[PDB]
C-alpha cells in the first residue's frame, strides 16, 4: 500500500484492541490510510482513481 | 461538592497492603466511570476510603447509579473476608442529633 | 448486545441492564468476569497514535507496558475522554516451563504445584502491639519479584532430607502472552499504540486540542529513542468542512 | 422595622393610617418569593432568611412615595366618587416610574446568579429570594391602590433646603468638580480594605480539634481525652 | 481565648471552630492551599525525590511560598522478612507463616455467633505475653506440618523501621502534594514563572507527571464569567431605563450619577472596619437600585415641572433665571418622601449593625452599604440631578 506515491501514513491492525467496542477476530484486518494533501497528490487522479 | 464515598473496613493491615490490595482495583475500575471529574483514594490503617467527585449540577442519585455501575466487576476480585460498603444519602451537614 | 426501543435514555438502559447483572456473578466461573461497555458509540473513536522506536534499544514489551501503565492513566485524566484502549505490543508474562522427566523422578502432580504457587505471592496482616507508647504495627513480605526468588520455592518436604526446589523440576523465564490483537506501521516494523474514545454527545475539538497539548508537554519525560506518531484525527475534516461552509456563505 | 415605618408615617402625616399599606403590601411580597421557591425547592437557608430583612427596606420606598403623593394631591384638591378617581389618576401619574424602578432593581441581581461555586451556590438563594421579592412587590405596588383608597414641621425642612438649592444652582460645575473630588478620594479605602474575607458564622456550640502526631495508643488516647475534657 | 490559654498539652496545636463547618471541611477531600503541585509517579521513591527538589525550587521563586513536601512519614512498621530458603529448609511455604502472623499474633475473625438478631465475632490468638516485644516475637513457638518445634527467628528476621501513616492516590496512581501559598495578593503571574522554572531547571524522570491546582483556578473562571456578563446586564439597564424618558441623555445621567451613592456607601466600611465580599456586592447592587429609583423619580418631577407655564417663556429669548423658580416648585414636592424613606431605612437597619443574634455579623456586612449610602444618595438626587438637567442643552 505504501508503494503508492499518494499515501502518507498507514496503520494496520488485526484482532481487537483490549476494548469492548472491537470484536475483530485474528483474521479481520483493518488498515487506516492517510492520504497526502489534495494539492500534492498528482495531476488529476481523483479519489476514485486512487481507490 | 456532589461526591460518592466508598468504604472498606479491614480489621488490621498496613496502609501499603490495603493500598495494593483493595484500593488499587477500586480506583483502576472507577477511573472509567462516566461523569467522573476526579477519583481519590485514601489508604489508612485497617480501613480504606474512596471519594469520587463529579461535575456540578448533576443529580446525586444519577451519580450513585453511575458509580455503582462499576462496583460489581470488583466484588469477586476483592478478598473474601472483606466487603465494599457505599456511603449514605447525606452530606457533612447531615449530622443533626447526638446523644450519649 | 442488548438493544432497546428508540428515544429511551442511554443511562436508564445501562441501569436497567445492570439490574440483572448481579444475579449471575456468582453463577459465573471463578477465573472470569463480566465487563460492561463504555459510554460511547462507534463514532467515539477520535484519536489514534503509535509508539515507534527509532532504534533497537527498547522492546515491544516495554512499549506496551509504558502505554498501559503510564499514558492510559494520564489521558483519561482529561474530563470528557470516554476511555483509551491499548493495541498491539507484547504483554510480559513470567512463564514457568516444566520437565515431565523430573516430575517422574520426584513423583509430584501439578495440583500441588498450583497450590504452592498460590501460597507464595502474598503478605500477612500486621495488627499492632502495645509496646512503648510509640506504637508499632507489623508487616510481612512474600511478594514474588525476582527469578532467583522463583527458583527458591518448596514443593514437597522430606524431614531430615532435602526439600525439592522448583529449579530442580522446572525453569522460569519471561515471554510474550498469547496474542489476540496486533498492530503495525508501514513496513518499518511492529509497534504498539492506543485509541481514544469520546463520550456520546460531546465536543471533539476541545478534547483533541487537550490531548495534543498533553502529548506535547509529555514528550519531554518520554524515554530516549521513542516517538509518538498519529494516524487518525477528525479535527482536520471538521475544520475543512467549516472553512468550506464559511467560504460558500461569503461568496 | 414595621413599627418604625409606622411611627415615621404617623409622624410625617399626623396620625394617618398609611402605615397599614406597608403592613399589607410588604409581607405579601415575601409570600410570592416563597411560592417561587416551592416550584423549584431551594430550602430556606439562613442567608435567604437574612436577605429579606434588607429586601423589605429596599421595597418600602415605592409604597412610601405612593402614599406621600396621594396625600399631597388630596390636600391640594381640598383647596376647591370621582374624587377617588382623580386620586387614582394622581397615583398612576407616577406609577409607571416606580414599576420600572422596581423591575430594574430586581433584574440588577443576575451577576449573582452568574457565578457558581461553593460560595456561589451558598449565595444563590439569597439573590433568588431578593429578585422574587422585588418582582412581587412591583406587582403589589401596581395593585396597592385599592388598599390605599380603602383608608407644621416639614416647613423647616423646605426652609433649610430651598436656600441651599438656590445657592448651588448658580454653580453647577462646582458640584461636578465636587463629585470628581469624591470619586477621587474614594480610592483610599479601596486599596486598603484589609482582609479576612467571608467571615465565619458564630454559634452557641463549639468544636475543639488539636493537630497531633499519628502515633497514639488505645489507652493513652482515652487518658488524654479525659484530661482535656476535665480541663 | 480563655479556652486556648487554659488547655495546653504538649504535642498538640489547638483549634476551635463551628461543628458543622469542621464536619463539612473534614469531608472536603481537596487541597485547601491556594496553590498546590501534584506530582504523580509509578512508585513512591521517585516522586518523593522529585518533591524534595521542588521544595527549594519553589522556595527560590519570589513570593512567600511555604514549601511543604509532606507530613505522612510518621508510621512505625515491623519488617518480618521471610527468608524463603530457610522456610523451605523446614518444609514450610510463606502462607504457613503468614497464618501465624495473622491469627496467632493479630487475632483474626473466624465467624459470628448468633443470639437472635445480634451477631458477635469470634477471635483466635495466642496469649498477650508471647506478643509483647519484638524480642518475644523472635522466640514465637511454631509447629511445622512435620511437627518440628521451632521459633520464628529460625526462618525469618525482624527489623525496625518507620514509614507512612496514610497514602493518597489520585487517578489510581501514587501522588504527592506540595502546598504553596501567599496572602493579600493575586497569584496569577507567579504560576507561569514557577512552571517555566521547574520545566527548565528541574529534569523529569521517565514515568513522572506534574500538575497544578488550587483555589486560584476557579477564580480564573469566576471573574472571567462575570467579566462577560456584567456588561450585558448593564446594557439591560440602559434599554430598560429610557423607557420612561425615551431619550439616552437621561439614562446616561443616571448611570453616571449612581457612583456618587456608591462612594457614599463604600466609605462606611472604613469606620466599621469590615471588609468587602460578595454580600457587600449585593448590598452595593441594592444601593445602586434605590439611588436609580431616587434619580428616575426626581427626573420625572423635573420633566413634569418644566412642561408647566415656563415651557412657553424659556424658549422665548434665553435662560430667564426665573425658570429656576420652576425647579423650586419642582423640588419642594420631593424632600418629604425622600426624608421619610431615609429615616425609615436608617432606623430599621441600625440595630442590625449594632446587634448580635444568630448570623448577625453577616447581616451587618450586608446592611453596611445601605446605611453608608443613604447619606449621599439623597443629597445626590436633591442637588446634582437638577444641575445636570439644566446643563442638558
Ligand atoms: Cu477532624
Amino acid at each position: 500500500i505504501m508503494s503508492v506515491p499518494e499515501v502518507a501514513r498507514v496503520f494496520g491492525k488485526t484482532g481487537k484492541a483490549e476494548t469492548a467496542t472491537d470484536s475483530a477476530p485474528l483474521e479481520m484486518v483493518e488498515t487506516t490510510i492517510q492520504l497526502k494533501p489534495q494539492e500534492q497528490w498528482r495531476p488529476g487522479m481523483t479519489m476514485d482513481k486512487i481507490i | 461538592d456532589v461526591q460518592v464515598i466508598i468504604k472498606t473496613s479491614y480489621p488490621g493491615q498496613a496502609p501499603q497492603i490495603v493500598e495494593n490490595q483493595v484500593t488499587y482495583p477500586l480506583t483502576t475500575t472507577m477511573l472509567s466511570v462516566p461523569g467522573a471529574k476526579t477519583v481519590r483514594g485514601f489508604s489508612q490503617f485497617g480501613d480504606s476510603y474512596v471519594y469520587v467527585i463529579f461535575e456540578d449540577g448533576t443529580d446525586p442519585y444519577w451519580a450513585r447509579s453511575r458509580v455503582l455501575e462499576y462496583l460489581n466487576q470488583v466484588q469477586g476480585k476483592l478478598p473474601a473476608g472483606v466487603s465494599a460498603e457505599l456511603g449514605p444519602d447525606a452530606t457533612g451537614v447531615g449530622w443533626i442529633y447526638e446523644y450519649a | 448486545y442488548v438493544i432497546f426501543e428508540d428515544g429511551t435514555d442511554p443511562y436508564w438502559a445501562r441501569s436497567r441492564v445492570l439490574e440483572y447483572l448481579n444475579q449471575v456473578q456468582g453463577k459465573l466461573p471463578a477465573g472470569v468476569s463480566a465487563e460492561l461497555g463504555p459510554d460511547a458509540t462507534g463514532v467515539g473513536w477520535i484519536y489514534e497514535y503509535a509508539l515507534v522506536d527509532r532504534s533497537g534499544k527498547h522492546d515491544l514489551a516495554d512499549l506496551r507496558s509504558l502505554q498501559d501503565w503510564f499514558l492510559k492513566y494520564e489521558l483519561k485524566t482529561i474530563p470528557d475522554v470516554a476511555e483509551v484502549a491499548s493495541v498491539g505490543g507484547v504483554v510480559k508474562e513470567y512463564q514457568v516451563v516444566i520437565d515431565p522427566q523430573r516430575l517422574a523422578q520426584y513423583g509430584i502432580s501439578l495440583a500441588e504445584v498450583k497450590s504452592a504457587l498460590d501460597a507464595s505471592n502474598q503478605e500477612a496482616g500486621g495488627s499492632s502491639i502495645e509496646l512503648a507508647e510509640a506504637e508499632y504495627m507489623v508487616r510481612a513480605s512474600g511478594y514474588l519479584q525476582t527469578l532467583d526468588d522463583f527458583n527458591h520455592i518448596v514443593l514437597k518436604a522430606s524431614e531430615n532430607g532435602v526439600p525439592v526446589y522448583l529449579r530442580d523440576v522446572a525453569k522460569v523465564q519471561i515471554g510474550p502472552e498469547m496474542r489476540r490483537g496486533i498492530a503495525e506501521l508501514n513496513g518499518e516494523g511492529e509497534v504498539a499504540g492506543g485509541v481514544v474514545i469520546l463520550r456520546s454527545g460531546k465536543n471533539a475539538r476541545e478534547v483533541i486540542a487537550a490531548v495534543k497539548d498533553k502529548l506535547e508537554t509529555l514528550k519531554s519525560s518520554l524515554p530516549e529513542g521513542v516517538e509518538i506518531v498519529t494516524t487518525y484525527d477528525r479535527s482536520q475534516l471538521i475544520d475543512r468542512a467549516i472553512d468550506n461552509l464559511s467560504g460558500k456563505l461569503l461568496e | 422595622e414595621f413599627i418604625v415605618v409606622a411611627v415615621v408615617c404617623a409622624l410625617f402625616l399626623w396620625h394617618v393610617r398609611s402605615a397599614l399599606v406597608a403592613i399589607i403590601s410588604l409581607p405579601l411580597g415575601l409570600c410570592i418569593a416563597f411560592i417561587v421557591m416551592h416550584f423549584q425547592g431551594l430550602n430556606a437557608n439562613i442567608m435567604s432568611l437574612g436577605g429579606i430583612a434588607i429586601a423589605v427596606g429596599a421595597m418600602v420606598d415605592a409604597a412610601i412615595v405612593m402614599i406621600e403623593n396621594a396625600h399631597k394631591r388630596l390636600e391640594e384638591w381640598q383647596h376647591q366618587k370621582t374624587r377617588w378617581q382623580v386620586i387614582t389618576d394622581a397615583s398612576v401619574e407616577v406609577g409607571p416610574a416606580l414599576f420600572i424602578s422596581l423591575l430594574i432593581i430586581t433584574l440588577s441581581f443576575i451577576p449573582i446568579f452568574t457565578l457558581e461555586g461553593q460560595e456561589g451556590r451558598l449565595f444563590g438563594p439569597l439573590a433568588f429570594t431578593k429578585t422574587y421579592a422585588m418582582a412581587g412587590a412591583a406587582l403589589l405596588a401596581i395593585v396597592v391602590i385599592p388598599i390605599l383608597m380603602g383608608y407644621p414641621l416639614n416647613r423647616f425642612l423646605i426652609r433649610v433646603y430651598h436656600p441651599l438649592l438656590l445657592k448651588v444652582l448658580h454653580w453647577p460645575k462646582t458640584t461636578l468638580l465636587v463629585a470628581a473630588l469624591s470619586v477621587l478620594t474614594v480610592l483610599w479605602p479601596l486599596n486598603k480594605v484589609g482582609g479576612e474575607f467571608l467571615p465565619q458564622i458564630n454559634e452557641g456550640d463549639l468544636l475543639y480539634m488539636p493537630s497531633t502526631l499519628p502515633g497514639i495508643s488505645a489507652a493513652e488516647a482515652a487518658s488524654m481525652l479525659q484530661k482535656t475534657d476535665k480541663l | 481565648e480563655e479556652l486556648d490559654n487554659t488547655v495546653r498539652l504538649p504535642g498538640l496545636a489547638n483549634l476551635w471552630v463551628p461543628p458543622i463547618r469542621n464536619r463539612i471541611d473534614m469531608l472536603s477531600t481537596g487541597i485547601k492551599s491556594p496553590i498546590g503541585i501534584k506530582v504523580s509517579g509509578t512508585v513512591l521513591a521517585d516522586i518523593d525525590a522529585m518533591a524534595e527538589q521542588i521544595e527549594e525550587v519553589a522556595r527560590t521563586v519570589p513570593g512567600v511560598a511555604s514549601a511543604l513536601a509532606e507530613r505522612l512519614e510518621g508510621g512505625r512498621y515491623i519488617n518480618v522478612e521471610i527468608n524463603r530458603e530457610k522456610a523451605a529448609r523446614y518444609g514450610m511455604t510463606v502462607a504457613d507463616v503468614q497464618l501465624f502472623v495473622t491469627s496467632a499474633v493479630g487475632g483474626a475473625m473466624v465467624g459470628e455467633t448468633v443470639e437472635g438478631i445480634a451477631r458477635y465475632p469470634i477471635n483466635l490468638r495466642y496469649p498477650q505475653s508471647w506478643r509483647d516485644s519484638p524480642q518475644a516475637l523472635r522466640q514465637l513457638p511454631i509447629l511445622t506440618p512435620m511437627k518440628q518445634q521451632i521459633t520464628l527467628a529460625d526462618v525469618a528476621d525482624i527489623k525496625v523501621s518507620t514509614g507512612p501513616s496514610m497514602l493518597k492516590t489520585e487517578n489510581a496512581r501514587p501522588t504527592s502534594w506540595i502546598y504553596i501559598d501567599a496572602r493579600d495578593r493575586d497569584m496569577v503571574s507567579v504560576v507561569h514563572d514557577l512552571q517555566k522554572a521547574i520545566a527548565e531547571k528541574v529534569q523529569l524522570k521517565p514515568g513522572t507527571s506534574v500538575a497544578f491546582s488550587g483555589q486560584f483556578e476557579l477564580l480564573e473562571r469566576a471573574n472571567h464569567k462575570l467579566k462577560l456578563m456584567v456588561p450585558m446586564t448593564l446594557m439591560i439597564i440602559f434599554v430598560l431605563l429610557y423607557l420612561a424618558f425615551r431619550r439616552v441623555g437621561e439614562a446616561l445621567l443616571i448611570i453616571s450619577s449612581v457612583p456618587f451613592a456608591l462612594v457614599g456607601g463604600i466609605w462606611l466600611l472604613w469606620w466599621m472596619g469590615f471588609h468587602l465580599s460578595v454580600a457587600t456586592g449585593t448590598g452595593f447592587i441594592a444601593l445602586a437600585g434605590v439611588a436609580a429609583e431616587f434619580g428616575v423619580v426626581m427626573l420625572m418631577y423635573l420633566r413634569h415641572a418644566i412642561e408647566a407655564v415656563p415651557s412657553l417663556n424659556n424658549p422665548q429669548t434665553f435662560s430667564e433665571q426665573k425658570l429656576d423658580e420652576a425647579l423650586y416648585h419642582g423640588a419642594v414636592l420631593r424632600v418629604r418622601p425622600k426624608a421619610m424613606t431615609v429615616a425609615v431605612i436608617i432606623a430599621g437597619l441600625l440595630p442590625i449593625l449594632w446587634g448580635t443574634g444568630a448570623g448577625s455579623e453577616v447581616m451587618s456586612r450586608i446592611a453596611a452599604p445601605m446605611i453608608g449610602g443613604m447619606i449621599t444618595a439623597p443629597l445626590l438626587s436633591l442637588f446634582i440631578i437638577p444641575a445636570a438637567y439644566k446643563l442638558m442643552w
